RNA sequence: CGCGGGGUGGAGCAGCCUGGUAGCUCGUCGGGCUCAUAACCCGAAGGUCGUCGGUUCAAAUCCGGCCCCCGCAACCA
RNA sequence: AAUGUAAAAA
RNA sequence: AACGCGUUAAGCGCGCCGCCUGGGGAGUACGGCCGCAAGGCUGAAACUCAAAGGAAUUGACGGGGGCCCGCACAAGCGGUGGAGCAUGUGGUUUAAUUCGAAGCAACGCGAAGAACCUUACCAGGCCUUGACAUGCUAGGGAACCCGGGUGAAAGCCUGGGGUGCCCCGCGAGGGGAGCCCUAGCACAGGUGCUGCAUGGCCGUCGUCAGCUCGUGCCGUGAGGUGUUGGGUUAAGUCCCGCAACGAGCGCAACCCCCGCCGUUAGUUGCCAGCGGUUCGGCCGGGCACUCUAACGGGACUGCCCGCGAAAGCGGGAGGAAGGAGGGGACGACGUCUGGUCAGCAUGGCCCUUACGGCCUGGGCGACACACGUGCUACAAUGCCCACUACAAAGCGAUGCCACCCGGCAACGGGGAGCUAAUCGCAAAAAGGUGGGCCCAGUUCGGAUUGGGGUCUGCAACCCGACCCCAUGAAGCCGGAAUCGCUAGUAAUCGCGGAUCA
C-alpha cells in the first residue's frame, strides 16, 4: 500500500504553509476587546477558529504516522518490523477521514443522485457506447455498495440507447459520481463501419439528487388584492347596480387576473382565483428551471474536444483530460474501476477548482 | 496463401533427412534432444564462416557430424587448434564419440540457406532491400541456375506498415516432385523487429 | 509464469502425479507428444526440416 | 353547482343493458430469415376493471357516496 | 420488396 | 482533350451578329418593361466551397444479357431445431468464475487429458539478484550427506556427520581451484499492453482457372494487344484462327494407399501333397496358394465404326481396370487493416520487495436463461437372454496380461508367455439360431436419486471413473426454420490409437 501512502499525506500537506499563515491573521485578531462588540461580524471571526481543530487534528496525525511509520520497517520479514504494520492499520482507518471531510462539503453531496445518459458526436457508434457507460456506472453502484433504478431507458434504432437515466441510492451518491460530468470520449474500430477503420464516438453524462414542491402555500390570501366593480354589458338594471365583476391581482408578483362571466360575486371570484393558480404555477416552473438545470452544466456541446476523458481501446489506455492523469485498461474501468478514478483525482480536481477560487477570488 | 516447405514436402526424395539413423520406443526422444542441441552451438560459433548445412550419423555412441562451410578455412584455423577444440566441447557436454567432418561448397551463390544469410546480411548492415534482393538473384542466376527466388516481408526499411518485396527469374515449380529446390529461410536482427528472408534456388531435376 | 513453470516441470521435488509433460524446444504443456518430447507445432517445423529420421509427409 | 357520458393489461378501444368465463389492434419478451436493422414467420407474457360502501350463492357487470376526465347549460329584467 | 452515418494509400 | 467530325466540316479561309470567363447562392433578389393571371424579359451581391466539370482507362457493381460450372437448387435418403444428457459459447453470478477465438472462415475451436499439478485468476501464509544466465568485489565453509524444533505447506530457526584435489613443508599453518551460504553491484523475470509496429505459421474464396513478365505493334495518355475469338476439356487442356511471337507462377505429370500380375523372399501360410497325430498346421515336409514388404509389368483414344480441319467426342471389342479407374498428398498473383506478440521469436511500451517467485486452499465445474456442436431414445424392420460365425488397422517389458482360485461385479491375489507376422490387449457388433415379451410411458426409454462397493492417485466435499441393488423422469417423431450426402457414398454396426496415474 506504499503507492497510495505520499499521495494521501501530501494531500494533506498543501494546507499547510497556506492555512497556517491564515489562521494567524484570525487568532490575532481574536484577543482585542474592541472586535467582540461587533454582533454578527465576530461571529465571522471565531468561526475561522473553528476550523483550526480540522486542520492542526492531521498536523499531528498525518505528521506521526509519517515519523513513525518510515522508520521500523525497510527490512525484515515479520519481526519487530512486520508488526509495525499493524501499527499503522488504523492510518487506512483515520484515511478515511480526512478523504470524507473534503467531500461531503459539496453542496448536496449525502443525498442520492440521478444520472442521465445521451449519445451524441460519434455516429450509431456512439448510439451503441451510451449503453456500455450505462452498464459501467450501473455495476458501479453495487460494487460501491449502492441501490440502483432504472427511471427510464429508450433503446435505439440499431444500437442499444438514444437517451437512458438511473437514480442511484445510498448515501453520498451525487458525492462520488460529481466528477462524472461532462462528455467522455471513446475511441476504437467502428463495429458497425463495413471498413471498419478507427473512429471516435462522444456522449454527455449528468448528475443531479432531488427537490420537493410547494403548489398552494403560494396562494396566501396576505398576498393578493381583490377588487370589486360592475360589469360591462348585459343585465338589466342588476348589471348597472350590482357589481359581480373580480379583479385578483398578485401583488408581489404583479400578475393581475379579471373575471366576470357569471351573474355571481363568489364563482367570479372563485373562477379568477383557479385562473390565477393555474399562471402561478406556470410562472414557479419557469424559475423552477434555472435552478434545476444550471446544475447540469454550464455548457456541454457533446461535440468534439468538449470531452474529459477519453477511453481508448486500440492502445488500451484512458486518460483523463483533466487531472492530467493516466492509465493502462480501459477494458476494466468501464467495468467499474472508477474508484481508483473519482477518489484520488477526480474529486480533487473537482474540488480544486472551486477550493481554489473562494480561498483566492470569488 | 499455403505454399508447403518443399524440404518437408521431399522427405522422399530429393532431400534426405539432415540428422539420419535409428532408435526406438525409448531412444528416440533423446537420441533426437542431444543430436538438436549439437546443432544448437554449430549453429552459432560457426556460422562465423557461412555454416549452411550440417548433418548427422549414429547407431551406437558415434557421431559424424559433416558441417559444409562455405570457408573451411575458420573451421580449422591453420592446421588442427581450431576444429579440434570443436571436438573439445563436443565431447564436453557430451560424452559420447566425436568426428567433425567438415565438407566443402562448390559454390555458396548455390545454397539458398547461404543466399538467404546473404541478403538478410546485407538488411542488418542497412542496405536497399529491393537492389540488394536484385543482385543476390541476378548472382545466383548469373552463377550457374535454372531458376531462384528471394522473399522478404515485415518491415521494409523500417517502415510504419508491413509489406512483403517480390523478385524471382527462371523456373520454380514447387509443385513439381522432379524439381529440386534448395531452401533457406534467415531473419534481420534490427532497430525496428524482425524480418525474414526466404531463398528458392532451383537446382537438379529427373 | 514461464521461465519458472518450466523449472517447476523440471525439479520434481515432490508428489508423483504432480509432475508432467512439456516441450523440450518451447515450453509448452498441451500436445506435448511423449515419443519426441515436442509441442504439435515444433514438431512440424522439424518434420518439415528433416530433422526428425524416418518421418515423411505420410499420405493415402 | 345543474343535467348527460366516461375511468378495463404499457397506448387506444370492446365486454356491462341481459351478473358466472375479460376480447381486439399496437407495443413488450423469447425464437427465426439477413452480413446486420427493419419489414415478414413461429411462440410467450402482461389487467387492483378509479375509489369507498351496498345487493347476491356470485359483481368489470346491479344500487349508493366520493375523486378524476368529457360534453352541454348557466336565461328574463 | 427499405436502410447501413462519422479517422486509412512512400 | 478524347469520343468523333469529315463537300450535309466539328477541314482550310474572309465578312457580320449572338454568346462564355470556377461551383453553389441563382435564373433568385431589387429596379425596370410586358401579362387578365399563372408568369415572361432584363438580371446582381453578401456569403460559402478547393472544387464543379468534359472525354476516355482499368476494375467493382446491376431487381442487364449470352455462354458455363460446383450436393448451389431440384429428385431421394437420413438429420438438428422439440425431449433428457455431454460439451463449447453468450449472459448473469462470484473473492475469482484467468486469457483468446466472433457471419461464412468463433461456438467437442487454442485444450491430443482443469481434482493439487496443469494455471496465466482469487483468498491467505511467505522469498527478494531471486526458480533459470553471464561477470566483478568479499567473509566463511570443502564437495556431500543426515536429523530435531516449527507449519496448512511454503518458509523460517537449528544440530550432528564431514574434512577429498593444488603451492612452501617431516608438521603445524597459510595461500588456490570448485561448490554452497551471507553481504553488494551489473543484471534476471513478466501468460503485463499494443497481431493497427512485425517474423513465422495458418484459416479464407478455392483445386476456383486463373494472374503476369520480355520484345514487338496501337494510344498524347491511363492502358490495350498476348489471355480476344470458333471447336474442346476437369482445366489458360489441347485444336484452329489471330498484329503478335515467346516465356514464367498456376491445372496437369513426376510421390503415396487401393484394384490385376510377375520376379526376389519362406518362423506367415497350406495333408493343396504323402506320412504321423495327445487329430490344435502340433511333427516330418514343401514355396503351390494366402499373406508378408521390395522392385517391375499394364492403359497410350493403341484397335474397329460414325462425325470432324484438327483437337476431340459418341458407340464397340479385348482387358482386373478405358478417356482423370477410386481415394490422398499438393493449393497461383493475391483478398480479407482476417488469425495468433498466450507456442516461440520480436520493435516500442509498462512493472521491478514488485505487473516477478514459493506454497496451502479456491476457481476455470459457478445457473432465473439463450445459441452452437453432439450422445441416448420415443420402439415390433423392435427390446431382452443364451448359443454360434466373419474383420481391418493399430498399441504393449517396472507395459499389454493368457490360465486357474475368491467375488453377483468393477477388482484383488497366484501365476505362464512377450525388445513382438512367434505372446497379449481380443467376444468385433450388427448378423445366424433359439427362446420369451404382445402395443403398454411397457422387459421400449435410463435421466434422476438413495444406499453398498472396486480402482487410480499424497488426496475423489467442492470435483474422477467404473460395479451392484433399489428408484425409474422428460420423451407417442418434434413450431417458424435449417444440415449432410451422387456409390461402397449416405445410413447403420463395432474395433484402434494419439493425449494420459
Ligand atoms: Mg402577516
Ligand atoms: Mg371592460
Ligand atoms: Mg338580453
Ligand atoms: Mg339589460
Ligand atoms: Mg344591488
Ligand atoms: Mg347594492
Ligand atoms: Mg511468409
Ligand atoms: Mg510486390
Ligand atoms: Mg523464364
Ligand atoms: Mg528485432
Ligand atoms: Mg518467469
Ligand atoms: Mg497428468
Ligand atoms: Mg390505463
Ligand atoms: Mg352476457
Ligand atoms: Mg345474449
Ligand atoms: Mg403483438
Ligand atoms: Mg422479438
Ligand atoms: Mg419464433
Ligand atoms: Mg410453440
Ligand atoms: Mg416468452
Ligand atoms: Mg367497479
Ligand atoms: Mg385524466
Ligand atoms: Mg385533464
Ligand atoms: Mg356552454
Ligand atoms: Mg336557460
Ligand atoms: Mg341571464
Ligand atoms: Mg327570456
Ligand atoms: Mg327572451
Ligand atoms: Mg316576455
Ligand atoms: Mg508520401
Ligand atoms: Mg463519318
Ligand atoms: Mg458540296
Ligand atoms: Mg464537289
Ligand atoms: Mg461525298
Ligand atoms: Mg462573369
Ligand atoms: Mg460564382
Ligand atoms: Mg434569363
Ligand atoms: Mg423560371
Ligand atoms: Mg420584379
Ligand atoms: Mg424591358
Ligand atoms: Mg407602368
Ligand atoms: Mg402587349
Ligand atoms: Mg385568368
Ligand atoms: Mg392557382
Ligand atoms: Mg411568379
Ligand atoms: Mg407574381
Ligand atoms: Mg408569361
Ligand atoms: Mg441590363
Ligand atoms: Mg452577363
Ligand atoms: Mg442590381
Ligand atoms: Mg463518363
Ligand atoms: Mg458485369
Ligand atoms: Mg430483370
Ligand atoms: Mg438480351
Ligand atoms: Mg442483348
Ligand atoms: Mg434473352
Ligand atoms: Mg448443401
Ligand atoms: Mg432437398
Ligand atoms: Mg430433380
Ligand atoms: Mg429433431
Ligand atoms: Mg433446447
Ligand atoms: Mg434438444
Ligand atoms: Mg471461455
Ligand atoms: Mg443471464
Ligand atoms: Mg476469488
Ligand atoms: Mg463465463
Ligand atoms: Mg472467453
Ligand atoms: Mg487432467
Ligand atoms: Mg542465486
Ligand atoms: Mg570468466
Ligand atoms: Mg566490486
Ligand atoms: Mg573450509
Ligand atoms: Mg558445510
Ligand atoms: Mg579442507
Ligand atoms: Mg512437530
Ligand atoms: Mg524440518
Ligand atoms: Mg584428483
Ligand atoms: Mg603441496
Ligand atoms: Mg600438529
Ligand atoms: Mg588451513
Ligand atoms: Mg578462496
Ligand atoms: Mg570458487
Ligand atoms: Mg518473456
Ligand atoms: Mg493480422
Ligand atoms: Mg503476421
Ligand atoms: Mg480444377
Ligand atoms: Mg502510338
Ligand atoms: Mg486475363
Ligand atoms: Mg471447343
Ligand atoms: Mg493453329
Ligand atoms: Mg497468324
Ligand atoms: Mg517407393
Ligand atoms: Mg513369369
Ligand atoms: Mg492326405
Ligand atoms: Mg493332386
Ligand atoms: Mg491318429
Ligand atoms: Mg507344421
Ligand atoms: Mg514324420
Ligand atoms: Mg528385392
Ligand atoms: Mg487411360
Ligand atoms: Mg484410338
Ligand atoms: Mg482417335
Ligand atoms: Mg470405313
Ligand atoms: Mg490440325
Ligand atoms: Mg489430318
Ligand atoms: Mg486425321
Ligand atoms: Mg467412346
Ligand atoms: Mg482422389
Ligand atoms: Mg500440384
Ligand atoms: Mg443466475
Ligand atoms: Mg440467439
Ligand atoms: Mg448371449
Ligand atoms: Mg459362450
Ligand atoms: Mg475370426
Ligand atoms: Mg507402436
Ligand atoms: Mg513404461
Ligand atoms: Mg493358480
Ligand atoms: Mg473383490
Ligand atoms: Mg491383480
Ligand atoms: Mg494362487
Ligand atoms: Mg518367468
Ligand atoms: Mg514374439
Ligand atoms: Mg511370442
Ligand atoms: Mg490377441
Ligand atoms: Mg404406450
Ligand atoms: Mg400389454
Ligand atoms: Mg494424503
Ligand atoms: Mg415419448
Ligand atoms: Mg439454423
Ligand atoms: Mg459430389
Ligand atoms: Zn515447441
Amino acid at each position: 500500500n506504499a503507492s497510495r501512502n505520499a499521495w494521501k499525506a501530501s494531500g494533506g500537506i498543501f494546507d499547510i504553509p497556506q492555512k497556517e499563515t491564515r489562521l494567524k491573521e484570525l487568532e490575532r485578531r481574536l484577543e482585542d476587546p474592541s472586535l467582540w462588540n461587533d454582533p454578527e461580524a465576530a461571529r465571522k471571526v471565531s468561526q475561522e477558529a473553528a476550523r483550526l481543530r480540522r486542520t492542526v487534528d492531521t498536523f499531528r496525525s498525518l505528521e506521526s504516522d509519517l515519523q513513525g511509520l518510515l522508520e521500523l520497517m525497510e527490512e525484515l520479514p515479520a519481526e519487530e518490523r512486520e508488526a509495525l504494520k499493524p501499527e499503522l492499520e488504523e492510518a487506512a482507518k483515520k484515511l478515511d477521514e480526512l478523504y470524507h471531510q473534503t467531500l461531503l462539503n459539496f453542496p448536496h453531496a449525502e443525498k442520492n443522485a440521478i444520472l442521465t445518459i445521451q449519445p451524441g458526436a460519434g455516429g450509431t457508434e456512439a448510439c451503441d457506447w451510451a449503453e456500455m457507460l450505462l452498464r459501467m456506472y450501473t455495476r458501479f453502484a453495487e460494487r460501491q455498495g449502492f441501490q440502483v433504478e432504472v427511471v427510464d431507458l429508450t433503446p435505439g434504432p440499431e444500437a442499444g440507447i438514444d437517451y437512458a437515466q438511473i437514480l442511484v441510492k445510498g448515501e453520498n451518491a451525487y458525492g462520488l459520481l460529481s466528477p462524472e460530468a461532462g462528455v467522455h470520449r471513446l475511441v476504437r474500430p467502428s463495429p458497425f463501419d463495413a471498413s471498419g477503420r478507427r473512429h471516435t464516438s462522444f456522449a454527455g453524462v449528468e448528475v443531479i439528487p432531488e427537490v420537493d414542491e410547494e403548489v398552494e402555500v403560494v396562494l396566501k390570501p396576505e398576498e393578493l388584492r381583490i377588487d370589486v366593480m360592475r360589469a360591462s354589458g348585459p343585465g338589466g338594471p342588476g348589471v348597472n347596480t350590482t357589481d359581480s365583476a373580480v379583479r385578483v391581482v398578485h401583488l408581489p408578483t404583479g400578475i393581475t387576473v379579471t373575471c366576470q362571466t357569471t351573474r355571481s360575486q363568489i364563482k367570479n371570484k372563485e373562477l379568477a382565483l383557479k385562473i390565477l393558480k393555474a399562471r402561478l404555477y406556470e410562472l414557479e416552473r419557469k424559475k423552477r428551471e434555472e435552478e434545476l438545470k444550471a446544475l447540469r452544466g454550464e455548457v456541454r456541446p457533446i461535440e468534439w474536444g468538449s470531452q474529459i476523458r477519453s477511453y481508448v481501446l486500440d492502445k488500451n489506455y484512458v486518460k483523463d483530460h483533466r487531472t492530467g492523469l493516466m492509465r493502462h485498461d480501459p477494458e476494466n474501468v468501464l467495468d467499474g474501476d472508477l474508484m481508483d478514478l473519482i477518489w484520488a483525482g477526480l474529486e480533487w480536481k473537482a474540488g480544486r477548482r472551486q477550493g481554489t477560487e473562494e480561498v483566492e477570488a470569488e | 496463401g499455403n505454399k508447403i516447405h518443399p524440404i518437408g514436402f521431399r522427405l522422399g526424395i530429393t532431400r534426405d533427412w539432415e540428422s539420419r539413423w535409428y532408435a526406438g520406443k525409448k531412444q528416440y526422444r533423446h537420441l533426437l534432444l542431444e543430436d538438436q542441441r549439437i546443432r544448437g552451438l554449430l549453429e552459432k560459433e560457426l556460422y562465423s564462416a557461412g555454416l549452411a548445412r550440417v548433418d548427422i550419423e549414429r547407431a551406437a555412441d558415434n557421431v559424424a557430424v559433416t558441417v559444409h562451410v562455405a570457408k573451411p578455412g575458420v573451421v580449422i584455423g591453420r592446421g588442427g587448434e581450431r576444429i579440434r577444440v570443436l571436438r573439445e566441447e563436443l565431447a564436453k557436454l557430451t560424452g559420447k564419440n566425436v568426428a567433425l567432418n567438415v565438407q566443402e561448397v562448390q559454390n555458396p551463390n548455390l545454397s539458398a540457406p547461404l543466399v538467404a544469410q546473404r541478403v538478410a546480411e546485407q538488411i542488418e548492415r542497412r542496405f536497399a532491400v529491393r537492389r540488394a534482393i536484385k543482385q543476390a538473384v541476378q548472382r545466383v542466376m548469373e552463377s550457374g541456375a535454372k531458376g531462384a527466388k528471394v522473399i522478404v516481408s515485415g518491415r521494409i526499411g523500417g517502415a510504419e506498415q508491413a509489406r512483403t518485396e517480390w523478385a524471382a527469374q527462371g523456373r520454380v515449380p514447387l509443385h513439381t516432385l522432379r524439381a529440386n529446390i534448395d531452401y533457406g529461410f534467415a531473419l534481420a536482427r534490427t532497430t525496428y523487429g524482425v524480418l525474414g528472408v526466404k531463398a528458392y534456388i532451383f537446382l537438379g531435376e529427373v | 509464469a514461464r521461465k519458472a513453470l518450466i523449472e517447476k516441470a523440471k525439479r520434481t521435488p515432490k508428489f508423483k502425479v504432480r509432475a508432467y509433460t512439456r516441450c523440450v524446444r518451447c515450453g509448452r504443456a498441451r500436445s506435448v507428444y511423449r515419443f519426441f518430447g515436442l509441442c504439435r507445432i515444433c514438431l512440424r517445423e522439424l518434420a518439415h526440416k528433416g530433422q526428425l529420421p524416418g518421418v515423411r509427409k505420410a499420405s493415402w
